RNA sequence: GGCCAGGUAGCUCAGUCGGUAUGAGCGUCCGCCUGAAAAGCGGAAGGUCGGCGGUUCGAUCCCGCCCCUGGCCACCA
C-alpha cells in the first residue's frame, strides 16, 4: 500500500476538456471544426454579421478595440467571424462548429469574465428549418447534461439571425437554466457571403463554455476557472 | 438604458377597450410576454400594507416638523418637509405594518413617503387636492393591488416602448380585438384653422415630421390629477406640472415623445438645423452642453430651444408660472439621435425611443391627445391652429415598401404545417396589409414596424405568435464529415502527453503584465516588444497583446507558488499576436455582395500574425519526495524533456542547439529545430530575469511554435531480425563544447546499418581527461538482418564509427 | 452517438500505459501447453476451467485463455531471449471463462426473427468473455544514462501500473495484501474498486519464474475492466485564498500495519482542515523496536474562510494522532 | 543536447491504432462502433448468415 | 461626473495626521531538538505603505491628476 507514483499526473483544463467533449459530439454527427484569429477585422466581426453602423456593441465600452481609434480592428466579441470565414472559404453544404476564445468587456468576478470560451455552430444547407436547429440543440444538451436533458427556445433578437431565440436547458442533476442563443441565419449574412437565400437556409447557435461548466458542476467562483490555480485543475483528472 | 416599466392596470385598461373583461394572472401575463419574445426583468407587486394606513389632510405645522392630520370622521392625530397646510398626505397610524415588517406605533404614527410604501422612489408623498377624501383607505387610493412589469425591450421592437405597443402585442397573443389608443375614431381630431407657429426645417438633418399646436391660458397653480401622477411614478417618471406630466404621459401611452415649450419665450421663427462647431446650449437640467456638427438643434431668432430628440433647453423651459404652452411633436433621425445622446451621456426617455424609431403616423394624433389632456387638467384653451411639417414634398403615406414571400414560407422555416390562413392572419394581426396573388403574399408592414424589411422578418412574426413550442425536434441528416484535422488531433495528443507527464494546463491571458519585457531585459528592437495595443483595456497598465505565452504562464506560476503550491509544472496551448506593421485596417466592404478573394486576402494581410504556440514553465521539485527518496528539483534538462515530449506527440524529430535568447539563461538555453527550421526555445531562465520578476529560483520554461512544426504521417515498416545481437561500448574523448548528440550522430554514421541502437550512459571529466575536454561512453548494439555476427564484424563497424567521430567532431579513442 | 464510455476508456488506458513506457502486444487466446502446471495452481482453480478447441493448429494448445498473463509472458520471453531484456508490455483483450461444460443450442429456424427468450438462451450457452487489461515487466524499469545507472523493475512498478489504469478510468482503487498465484505472496496486492475485487498486481512468485524460464523479479498486473464501473465525476473545486499551515507528524506502528491505513486514520481525524497528506519517510532503525516502523507524513492544513494558527493546526494534528492510535494502534514518535 | 528521457515512451500496437483510425473515420460520418464475443454460437456465425 | 471609504509583507488583514510599520496570523530562513522531520522553545530575513510630482534636515501620515476598488448624496422632459 506504499505510495508508488514517482511522477504525479497533471491535468488538462476543464474548459479544454469540455470543449473536446463538445467537439466529439458534433464530429459524431458529421460536423467539423474550424478556427479563426482572435484579433479580427470589424468587417467579419460586425459588418458581415448584419450589425448596424450605429450599434451599441460597436462602441468602445463593450468591445476591445485595437489602438489607434477607428482602426476597424478589434478583439472578437464572439466566434461568429470564424463561421463567416468558413462560409466564404468552403463549399456548400456547411456543418461546422467553432470553439475559440472570446473577449467581452465584463469585469472579472464570481459569475463573469472578460476572457471566456464559447462554442458556436453553423449549418447551411438546402431546406434547413427551425426543427433541425431544435433537433441539434437537443442532441447537444443530451450529450452534456444527460439523457433526460431537453432544450427550450424563446423568441429574442440577434443582428445575424432572423428569427432569433434564446436557449434554455433542463437537467435533472441540479429547473430550466439560461444556456445560449440561436436562430436561423439572416439572409443578409448569406448575401454577404455569396449564398442565395432562396436556395439555402441555415441556423446557428452559441453557448459559452465557462457558463456551461459553472451551473453543470456547481462551481461557485468562476475566477477559479481562468486564474490557473493548480488546486482547481487537478481534481478533474488527467484527461487522456 | 433598455428598460420599460408600466403597471398592469394601465396595460389591461388599453387591452380591455377592445376586449371587455380581459384580465389575467400576473404570472400568466409574464409567461405570455416571454413566449412572444419580451424578456421581463422583474414583476414587482405594490405595497403591501394592512391595518390603519389612511389618507389625511394637514391641519397646521409646528416646527423637523410637527403637524396634526385629519384622519377622517373629525378625528385628529399629531405626527412628528415639502408640504404646507391643506396637502393630502398618507399616514401610517399605529397598528399598521408597512412593507418589510416595519410596524408603526406611538407622535401618533408616521408620515408616509413613496419609498417605504413600495410605490416609487424623496421627501413625503403629497396627493393632489381632490385626490381622495381625508380618511379613505390608503391601499385603495394608492392602488397597491397593482403590479409593475419591468421589461427589457430588444432594439428591434421600439414600438413596444409604450402601452400602445405592448397592448397590441397582448391582443395579438390572445387573439383579441384591439382598439389603437392613437386612432382618430374615438373623439374627432382637433380643428386646423391655420398655422400654429412659423418654422423652417433643413431637409438634410433627418427630420421626418415636425408638428406644433399651442394651448393658451392654463392655470399655473393647477396640479396633475392623482391617476396621472401615479402612473408616471410606476413607470419611473416623477411628476412636475401639468404641462410636463402630459408630455411624459402621452410618451408612455402612445410611444411618441412630446415636449412642451413656453409660447411666451419663443422669439420668432423656429429653426431645425445642425449645430455649429463649439456651439453650446444650456439644457433643461441647467447643464451646459458642448455640441457637435452632426447634432440636430431647434433654434429661434435668439437662443437654442432644444437638442433634437434628446432634451429641450432652458430657453423655452416650462416653469411654474407658464400659461401659454406650445407643444412639439417631432420625428428625428434615429442614427443622429443615437450618436448625439451617447456622445454627451443623455439616455433620455425620448432619445431611447427615437434611436429605436418612432411611428411617424401618430405625430398629430399624439399632439391632439396631449393638447386636449393639458387643457382638461389645467383649464386651458386649445388653439385651433396646427403646423404639420411632413418633409418636402409633404409625405401623406408613411407605409414601408411592400414585401413578397410565399404563403407557406413560415411553414418551411418553422418545420410545422400551420393551419391554412395562419400566416395571413398573424401578419394582419400585427397591423400589416396582406394581399393574395396565387401562392405569393404581398405584405405591407405598418408604419410603426420599420424592422419588417424582408421575408425573414415576417417569418419571425408568424412563428413567435404561434409559439416556438410547436416546432418539433428533428435531428438533421448528418453530412459525411472528415473528422478532426491533423493539427487539431495533434493538439490533443500534445495536451494528453504533457498532462500525463505532470503538467497542469492553464488558460493564458493575452494582456501582458506591465513592463514584462523590461523585467526580461530585452533590447528595444526585440520582435516580441512590437506588440498590438488595446485602446480600452480593463487595466490601463496592460494594453499590449501577447507575442509570447511565457508572461501569462509565469503569472500563473507566481500565483501558485505564492499560495503554498511551490512545486508547479504548467503549460498552455494558445495563439499569440505578432504584428508585422503598424495597426492598419481596411475600409468598409459593401455587405450586399460577397467580398472577392483579393479583398479577403486584403483583410488577412491587414491582421497581425497569430500563430498557435505551446509553452510550459516549471519550478520547485520536478519529482516529489516520498518513501523512494527526497525527490528531484527542476533543472534545465526537464525543459528539454518537455520538448521531446511535445516532439514525440507530434511524431517529428527535433534537434537542440545552444543559443543565447532572453529570458533564458545563456549557458542553459536550447533552440529547438525541426529539420533546419527554428521552432522555439527551452531551458532555464536567466537569474536576473528571475530576480527582477519575483520568480522562484531555477525556474525553467519552454515555448514552441506549433505552426512552424510540419505535420507528419510516417508509415514505418520495421523488419525484426531473428539473429542475435552484439553488445559493445566505446569511449570517445572530445572537446567540452562538442555536443553529445553530434558525437552520437558521427558514431551512427560510421557504424552503418549494423548499428541497431546507441545510448549514452557516461559523461566523464576529471584528472584522466585534459582540461576543457570530456569523455563519453556509448552503449552500442549491433545486429545483422540475415546472419549471426562475429566479434570482429562488430568491431569493424565500431572502428568505422571511431573514424567517423574522429573526422567529424575530432574525437579521440579513450586510451 | 459516437464512442461509448467503455470504448473511450479503452483508448485512454492504452495512451496512458504507452506514455508510461509500456508496449502493446496482441495476445493469443490459445494458452501455452501446461501453463497452469508451471504456475502451480490448484486443480480447482477457476482459471483452469477453460474452453477447449477441437481442431487447433497445435494439438498441445487447445484451451482458450482465461487470463492474459500467459500470452504476455510468452511475448516477454520472446523479447528477453532476443537481446531486449528491459521490457514492459501490456495488452487489452477479452478472456474466455466458461461457467459450465460446453452446451450447444439446436438450430433455430432462420425463416424468422429469434424471440427475445431464444436470443437470451444463445447468450447464456456462451462462456463469459469479460475485457481485461494486463501487463508484465522485467529488467530495468528506467534505463541508464548520464543521470545514473537506472532502476530495476520492482513490485511498486506494477502497483503504479494499477494507479495509471485507475487514473485513466477516473476511479479510485485500494491495494490490499493478498496471496494469489502466480504472484509473490509477500509482494502481491489485490486491487479493489470500492469493495469489489478487480484484479491483482505485484511481483511474480520465484518458483513460477524458475519453472517458466522467466527473468528474475518479473512483475505483472491483471485487471478486469468489466468489473470497474464507468464513472462520470463532476468536480466542483473551491480554491481557498487563505494561506496554508505545514506540519509533519511521525507515527510508530507495527510492521504489519499498511502505510495507507495509517494515512486513512490520520485523514479521518484531522477533519476538513487537512488539505493534503503525503508519506515521505519509513524508518526502522535501532531506536525503533523490532517488528515496528516509524512513518512520517507531511501534512498541509488550510481553512476555506480564515487564516489558521499553529494551535488550530495542532488541534487537527493531535486529533489525527488520536484517530491513528484508535485505528492502527499508532504511537506518537518520541 | 544530452539525453533527458528518463522514462522511455512506449508504443500502442499499430493494428490497434489502425483500428482506431478506421473507427474515427466512420464515426465522423455518423456511424457507431459495436462489439461482440470471440466465442460465438454457430447460429449467429453461419446459420443466420 | 461633485463627496467619502479604501490599495499596507509571500497569503489574509490590522495600524499610524513626520525621524521604530518595535505590525499580526500564517508563509520563508537559522539554532536547540530528531536517524531525517514537525510541533515546542529561542533567534532572524523580507515592505521602497498604489503610481508620477509638489512642500521639509526628514514623508506611508502633508496639497495636485491617473491606474482600479465596492459604496452614499446630486442629476433623471
Ligand atoms: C451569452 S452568449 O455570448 O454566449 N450569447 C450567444 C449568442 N450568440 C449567437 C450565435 C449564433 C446564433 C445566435 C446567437
Ligand atoms: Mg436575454
Ligand atoms: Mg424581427
Ligand atoms: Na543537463
Amino acid at each position: 500500500t506504499l505510495p508508488s507514483t514517482r511522477v504525479p499526473a497533471g491535468a488538462r483544463h476543464p474548459i479544454i476538456m469540455l470543449a473536446e467533449h463538445v467537439a466529439d459530439t458534433f464530429i459524431a454527427m458529421g460536423w467539423e471544426l474550424a478556427e479563426g484569429p482572435e484579433v479580427e477585422t470589424e468587417q467579419f466581426n460586425f459588418d458581415a454579421l448584419n450589425f448596424p453602423a450605429d450599434h451599441p456593441a460597436r462602441g468602445e465600452q463593450d468591445t476591445f478595440y485595437i489602438a489607434p481609434e477607428d482602426s476597424r480592428q478589434l478583439l472578437r466579441t464572439h466566434t461568429s467571424p470564424v463561421q463567416i470565414r468558413t462560409l466564404l472559404a468552403r463549399e456548400l453544404p456547411v456543418y461546422i462548429i467553432s470553439i475559440g476564445r472570446t473577449f467581452r468587456t465584463d469585469e472579472l468576478d464570481a459569475t463573469h469574465t472578460p476572457i471566456f470560451h464559447q462554442v458556436e455552430g453553423l449549418a447551411v444547407d438546402r431546406g434547413l428549418s427551425m426543427a433541425h436547429l431544435r433537433g441539434t440543440l437537443d442532441a447537444f444538451a443530451r450529450a452534456e447534461f444527460g439523457p433526460s436533458a431537453r432544450t427550450r427556445i424563446r423568441p429574442h433578437f440577434f443582428p445575424f439571425t432572423e428569427p432569433s431565440a434564446e436557449v434554455d436547458v433542463w437537467f435533472a442533476n441540479k429547473a430550466w437554466v439560461e444556456w445560449g442563443g440561436c436562430g436561423m441565419v439572416h439572409p443578409n449574412v448569406l448575401r454577404a457571403t455569396g449564398i442565395d437565400p432562396d436556395l439555402y437556409s441555415g441556423f446557428a447557435f452559441g453557448m459559452g463554455l465557462e457558463r456551461t461548466l459553472q451551473f453543470r458542476n456547481g462551481i461557485p467562483d468562476m475566477r477559479d476557472m481562468v486564474e490557473g490555480d493548480v488546486r482547481f485543475s487537478l481534481p478533474f483528472g488527467v484527461g487522456a | 438604458s433598455n428598460a420599460m416599466r408600466l403597471p398592469y392596470s394601465w396595460l389591461r385598461e388599453v387591452v380591455a377597450v377592445g376586449a371587455s373583461g380581459w384580465d389575467v394572472t400576473p404570472g400568466e401575463l409574464e409567461q405570455t410576454l416571454l413566449r412572444i419574445g419580451h424578456e421581463v426583468e422583474e414583476v414587482i407587486p405594490l405595497g403591501p400594507v394592512d391595518g390603519p394606513v389612511t389618507v389625511g389632510r394637514v391641519a397646521d405645522i409646528e416646527e423637523i416638523r410637527a403637524c396634526a392630520v385629519d384622519i377622517g370622521d373629525r378625528q385628529y392625530r399629531e405626527i412628528i418637509t415639502n408640504f404646507a397646510v391643506g396637502d393630502l398626505v398618507v399616514v401610517a397610524l399605529p397598528g399598521a405594518t408597512l412593507p418589510g415588517g416595519f410596524t408603526i406605533s406611538a407622535s401618533d404614527g408616521m408620515i408616509c413617503s413613496a419609498a417605504e410604501l413600495n410605490l416609487g422612489a424623496s421627501g413625503i408623498l403629497v396627493l393632489p387636492p381632490g385626490a381622495a377624501e381625508p380618511g379613505a383607505d390608503g391601499a385603495g387610493v394608492l392602488g397597491l393591488d397593482d403590479v409593475v412589469f419591468h421589461l427589457a425591450i430588444t432594439p428591434d421592437r421600439g414600438y413596444c416602448m409604450s402601452v400602445r405597443g405592448l397592448a397590441r402585442e397582448l391582443a395579438c397573443a390572445y387573439d383579441l380585438d384591439f382598439v389603437d389608443p392613437a386612432s382618430n375614431s374615438r373623439v374627432p381630431p382637433l380643428p386646423i384653422e391655420g398655422p400654429a407657429w412659423p418654422l423652417t426645417v433643413q431637409p438634410e438633418t433627418g427630420v421626418r415630421r415636425f408638428a406644433l399646436r399651442p394651448v393658451i391660458g392654463i392655470d399655473p397653480a393647477a396640479v396633475s390629477p392623482w391617476w396621472l401622477q401615479r402612473r408616471l411614478l410606476l413607470c419611473g417618471i416623477r411628476a412636475t406640472c401639468p404641462a410636463v406630466d402630459v408630455t411624459n404621459y402621452v410618451m408612455l401611452e402612445l410611444g411618441h415623445p412630446m415636449h412642451a415649450h413656453d409660447r411666451n419665450r419663443i422669439s420668432g421663427t423656429l429653426g431645425v438645423r445642425f449645430a455649429r462647431s463649439g456651439e453650446t446650449a444650456v439644457t433643461l437640467d441647467g447643464i451646459e452642453r458642448k455640441l457637435d456638427t452632426a447634432d440636430v438643434l431647434i433654434v429661434d431668432d435668439a437662443a437654442t430651444a432644444a437638442i433634437g430628440g434628446v432634451m429641450g433647453a432652458a430657453s423655452t423651459e416650462v416653469r411654474a408660472d407658464s400659461t401659454d404652452v406650445l407643444l412639439e411633436a417631432a420625428i428625428w433621425d434615429p442614427a443622429a439621435v443615437s450618436r448625439t445622446q451617447r456622445r454627451l451621456h443623455l439616455p433620455s426617455e425620448a432619445a431611447r425611443r427615437y434611436e429605436r424609431t418612432v411611428d411617424p403616423a401618430i405625430s398629430v394624433a399624439a399632439l391632439d391627445r396631449c393638447a386636449r389632456l393639458l387643457a382638461d387638467i389645467a383649464g386651458g384653451e386649445v388653439s385651433p391652429t396646427l403646423t404639420d411639417w411632413r418633409g418636402d414634398p409633404p409625405c401623406d403615406d408613411w407605409s414601408p415598401p411592400p414585401i413578397r414571400m410565399g404563403v407557406d414560407v413560415p411553414d418551411r422555416i418553422a418545420g410545422v404545417a400551420y393551419p391554412q390562413g395562419t400566416t395571413a392572419r398573424r401578419l394582419a394581426q400585427i397591423g400589416a396589409v396582406v394581399t393574395h396573388d396565387g401562392d405569393t403574399l404581398t405584405v405591407t408592414p405598418p408604419s410603426w414596424r420599420p424592422d419588417l424589411r424582408q421575408p425573414a422578418d415576417l417569418v419571425e412574426e408568424v412563428l413567435r405568435l404561434e409559439g416556438l413550442e410547436v416546432i418539433p425536434s428533428v435531428l438533421p441528416p448528418a453530412p459525411a464529415g472528415r473528422g478532426l484535422t491533423a493539427g487539431q488531433q495533434r493538439r490533443r495528443t500534445i495536451g494528453r502527453s504533457l498532462a500525463l507527464s505532470g503538467y497542469v494546463e492553464i488558460l493564458p491571458t493575452p494582456f501582458l503584465p506591465a513592463g514584462v519585457f523590461d523585467l526580461w531585459g530585452l533590447e528595444a528592437d526585440d520582435s516580441r516588444r512590437m506588440t498590438t495595443r488595446v485602446l480600452n483595456p480593463l487595466e490601463a497598465d496592460r494594453p499590449q497583446l501577447a507575442t509570447t505565452l511565457l508572461p501569462a504562464l509565469l503569472e500563473a506560476l507566481v500565483r501558485n507558488v505564492s499560495r503554498g503550491l511551490v512545486d508547479v509544472a504548467l503549460f498552455a496551448i494558445a495563439q499569440v499576436v505578432q504584428p508585422t506593421e503598424q495597426t492598419r485596417g481596411v475600409g468598409l466592404i459593401p455587405v450586399d455582395r460577397r467580398p472577392t478573394d483579393d479583398e479577403i486576402a486584403m483583410l488577412d494581410a491587414s491582421l497581425p500574425r497569430q500563430p498557435q504556440h505551446v509553452a510550459a514553465v516549471l519550478a520547485g521539485l520536478r519529482e516529489p519526495r516520498g518513501p523512494w527518496g527526497p525527490g528531484r528539483p527542476v533543472e534545465a534538462a526537464d525543459a528539454f524533456e518537455a520538448v521531446r515530449i511535445i516532439a514525440r506527440a507530434s511524431r517529428v524529430d527535433v534537434t537542440l542547439r545552444p543559443a543565447q535568447y532572453l529570458p533564458w539563461h545563456p549557458g542553459r538555453c536550447a533552440q529547438v529545430f525541426v529539420g533546419e527550421s527554428s521552432v522555439g526555445h527551452a531551458g532555464q531562465l536567466h537569474p536576473a530575469v528571475i530576480e527582477r520578476s519575483g520568480l522562484p529560483k531555477g525556474t525553467c520554461a519552454v515555448e514552441l511554435n506549433l505552426d512552424a512544426i510540419p505535420c507528419s504521417a510516417p508509415l514505418p515498416a520495421p523488419r525484426v531480425s531473428p539473429y542475435p545481437a552484439v553488445f559493445q561500448d566505446v569511449s570517445l574523448v572530445v572537446a567540452a563544447d562538442i555536443p553529445a548528440q553530434a558525437v552520437a550522430d558521427a558514431v551512427r554514421a560510421g557504424a552503418g546499418d549494423l548499428l541497431e541502437d546507441i545510448a549514452l550512459f557516461d559523461v566523464f571529466t576529471g584528472p584522466q581527461i585534459g582540461e576543457h575536454r570530456k569523455s563519453l561512453t556509448f552503449a552500442l548494439r549491433f545486429r545483422a538482418p540475415d546472419r549471426t555476427l562475429t566479434e570482429d564484424d562488430a568491431s569493424a563497424a565500431r572502428d568505422a564509427a571511431v573514424q567517423s567521430a574522429a573526422e567529424r567532431v575530432g574525437a579521440v579513442l579513450r586510451g
